[PDB]
RNA sequence: CUAAGAAAUUCACGGCGGGCUUGAUGUCCGCGUCUACCUGGUUCACUGCCGUGUAGGCAG
């Protein structure tokens, strides 16, 4: 038995975008007509600041670049100046029957991989991955900078059955820490309910809301735009941020980025933190691939020395490999 | 092609991230046959269970938005990307471009099963919209609850029933939830009426919609045209480029049971419409017909006009 | 070990945009009804007083070009004609973990990085850097042109701990001058303050609010924005000044090249008064850098000696790098 | 069974300095707006109303 040439999983927890809206705090029980935080625009001027390359480092050239700044339009996102409170709402949904592919050549791989998964699930539940996900979103990993020096974090999930809310739940994501994964009653209800949603047992819909006390006229930090071509270094501007109509608002790919962060298993340390469930997992920000081919960690020799080969790893990969097919992936040769 | 013995509303839909490319030569709304295989998805998926038939789709696109930018200077546009993650060695990835957008939709639905009659209208509107909110659209997430998802029951609606003027009351009731959309039809024979017309020179047809989406200044003894519509460029279907192929033959196929054979996609015309305009609603739905011994694999409005 | 390719500080000190309205001093403390300083418009022509390049100062030539019209219409605000005190209010927080990097290639090299920190914050506080911050907020640089000739500057500063003002200091910016950094008691209880903000070791929010007496209806300063400039027949706008919703302000980045304004330190003087903390620390204004590579007490050299090669330098530069650090910045190649 | 299935753009920044927009002026002449009308439940099976309590003298 030979690999599928064709691997493509489709994704599980599909989060949307998250709309930015801002007002005062011990209001936000009736945060629902709340305004939106709008992208501005501002000027720079800036100035030199970089390492030159030790051939550009005379006096008359450094004062003449300075000579001539660096001007600049940049995007920014603010509070007003008299609220103080960060609104991030956004919809969660939990698909479930995460071990299918979404395109598979051979359909005795097919056979293989959900003997697989189903004797991984009736072996351990969801609950792990759900519980892990259940923090994620119960601390707020999904306001990136907008966490940090904050001094009042609440988290309010809300599940959604139809036009009524099911269960409400109220977190506080500064107790709830960064690190240690600590249980909890209330997190293990709500990993029931994502593990639920995970094993196509139910309709899960959920609402997560965060506020995020900062204060009057702070900066927030909506998600950036991926702009290549841009003007002729006169007219342009060197940061746009993202916008959903009026209002700042983060993309749904690093919120989905925040909720898979899981993988305290990568062979150099969990000191170092939980890093984003990836193949060859990998963090943008270090600039690093963790968890090399070159070792066997790798979720390709994982699942493959699972699924063809009965060479079963341990059960904290089978967590990795599962996590994996919850994050989706286009895989093959 | 079927004539529809129903219609399906579902009312209000919010797509998350579609797929704003739609052919090789256009950029806009996407193509039309992501929607005929959408609503060939909900007939595979849910459609046997209630033992219904679902053919037609109308699009409608209340509102759009799409992710992109006009680069300072420039007067075209380019589109916003994403950070892919690293690569095997952490350096970086080789960046392929992908327009994405925001679809505001409300899909009208013709059903022609015999299980119309077996199952009460609200189970079968309740049903396809708890199964068409798990799904996707263009590529593109169809987003849950929102600061003002109100209309959220989807509605059935018989065409056939009642006397003319039931019918057309009850059509022009369904019309006040279509309220700032736009519906798209296929155009194809005023493609041919006006490639016949400026045929003089050249009758290549590629021509011809690539000098309709525009504004034509003509100048003195300026004279510009006058647009009869919103006439844009669409993708309208595959053309073969290629002997078709045994299900074993091609390497890297999806499967191994189906033929797969190359194709060429197929470049057509068709302009946006308001829902008052439009006579019936039946006529507004588009299908999906190919002819297989050719490569003719298509998708049109068929009986609009 | 090298330097990482990839270095970046998140920015500590984060202020908020600074609104401006005006009114009465004396009605100084009820000062929260105060109505905003609207950005306006008037006409200008002016007359040829640039330099002429010998070719344009034949006298025929000169006076064709006195002749022509030079219109133009430019951004005003003043005060009102019964207001004479200029209210400025922005906000302002100190985070805190200031030698932590948001994006790190090298991990000895963060590692590294981390100890000389941590040594640094071991053996002195950040007391220094706080009394200097401290005192670039006691007085008003971020009043740049609005304090140059103001008869009577104050400044009220208030912890916020909650919707609720923890502390208040009331300081006299006249008093506190513009070039010694002297010693004081509720100073010195601010530089405590923000010292602990800088460390870790609590949640500092200020509330900044600064009252110039100027006169009635004379001219106030907003930061100036960046137009572009194209062949308009009688007069395209010349000068934008910045406002947010209908109230003229200052960027928040001038704020803030006010308060690190604190680098007396530089090896030309120190009668000149401090500079703001740049890396080649350079002065816009007056076109040239101080703190040249080639006379090694640039940032980079500094760090490349204090961090690669164990080579501390003197105190006084050490608190230069610890205030490049807390500036933030893009760092490595 | 949808040009199908996957996705972190990031950090940091001083826009400043100056200025005379002026001079002059005819808005004029003329005109048909008429024709007709019920605000009438108890503007409460009720406000003050033997018992607020399907029982009652109750500006009925």
């Amino acid at each position: 038995l030979s690999t599928a040439s064709v691997l493509a999983f489709e994704r599980k927890l599909d989060p949307s975008d998250a709309l930015m809206s801002a007002g005062a705090w011990a209001q936000r029980d009736a945060s629902q007509e709340w305004p939106a935080v709008t992208v501005r625009e501002k000027s720079v001027r800036g100035t030199i600041s970089n390492r030159l390359k030790t051939k550009d480092r005379d006096p008359a050239k450094l004062d003449a670049s300075i000579q001539s700044p660096n001007l600049q339009t940049v995007d920014v996102a603010n509070l007003p100046s008299d609220a103080d409170t960060l609104k991030v709402r956004f919809t969660l949904r939990v698909l479930g029957g995460a071990g299918t592919p979404s395109a598979c050549n051979d359909a005795a791989y097919r056979d293989k991989l959900l003997q697989t998964v189903a004797t991984y699930v009736n072996d351990q539940g969801f609950a792990e991955l759900a519980r892990r996900y259940a923090h994620n979103l119960a601390n707020a990993r999904f306001l990136w900078r907008n966490r940090v020096g904050a001094e009042a974090v609440e988290v309010r999930i809300n599940h959604i059955r139809q036009g009524e809310v099911a269960r409400a739940w109220r977190f506080d994501a500064l107790a709830i820490g960064l690190r240690d994964f600590k249980a909890d009653a209330e997190l293990d209800a709500l990993a029931e309910l994502i593990a639920s949603g995970l094993s196509g047992s139910g309709h899960v819909l959920l609402e997560v809301v965060a506020f995020a006390r900062i204060g009057d006229g702070q900066e927030v930090f909506p998600s950036q735009e991926l702009i290549l071509d841009k003007g002729d270094k006169k007219g342009q501007k060197s940061k746009t941020l993202y916008s959903v109509r009026d209002a700042a608002a983060i993309h749904s790919q690093k919120i989905g980025n925040a909720l898979r962060t899981i993988d305290t298993w990568y062979p150099d340390e969990d000191g170092l933190g939980p890093i984003a469930v990836e193949p060859y997992g990998s963090v943008t920000s270090q600039g690093k691939a963790y968890r090399q081919p070159k070792q066997k960690l790798d979720f390709y020799t994982l699942l493959d020395n699972w699924v063809l080969r009965d060479e079963a790893p341990a059960v904290e990969q089978q967590h990795y490999v599962i996590a994996n097919l919850i994050r989706g992936g286009v895989f093959g040769e | 092609v079927t004539d529809p013995e129903a219609l399906l509303l579902l009312p209000r839909l919010s797509i998350q991230n579609a797929n704003a490319i739609s052919s090789p030569l256009t950029w806009g709304f996407p193509s039309p046959g992501a929607f005929t295989g959408f609503v060939h998805a909900l007939q595979r998926r849910v459609g046997i269970s209630l033992d219904i038939e679902l053919d037609g789709v109308g699009i409608v696109c209340h509102r759009f938005e799409a992710q992109i930018s006009q680069p300072a200077g420039k007067r075209t546009k380019v589109f916003n990307l994403t950070r892919n993650p690293l690569n095997r060695d952490g350096s970086t990835a080789a960046i392929v471009e992908e327009g994405r957008a925001h679809l505001e939709v409300s899909l009208l639905l013709g059903v022609h099963g015999d299980g119309l009659d077996d199952h009460p209208a609200q189970e079968i509107a309740r049903q396809v919209q708890e199964q068409a909110g798990a799904m996707r659209l263009a590529g593109g997430s169809i987003l849950p609850w929102c600061n003002e998802r109100f209309p959220a029951p989807n509605a059935e609606l018989l065409m056939l029933g009642g006397s003319d003027e039931q019918r057309r009351k009850n059509q022009r009731r369904l019309t006040r939830r279509l309220l700032p959309g736009f519906a798209l039809v296929s155009r194809e024979a005023l493609l041919q009426q006006h490639l016949e017309t400026l045929r003089t020179t050249l009758p290549e047809a590629t021509t011809l919609d690539a000098l309709l989406d525009l504004c034509r200044i003509n100048f003195e003894p300026w004279q510009v045209r006058d647009k009869p519509g919103w006439l844009v460029p669409i993708p309208a279907g595959y053309n073969a480029l290629s002997p078709l192929y045994l299900p074993g033959e091609v390497r890297n196929a999806r499967d191994r049971e189906t033929p797969l054979r190359f194709v060429e996609n197929l470049f057509g015309l068709g302009e946006w419409l308001s829902p008052h305009r439009v006579a019936a609603l039946s006529d507004l739905l588009w299908y999906h017909h190919a002819e297989p011994d050719k490569g003719l694999y298509r998708w049109s409005t068929p009986r609009f006009v």
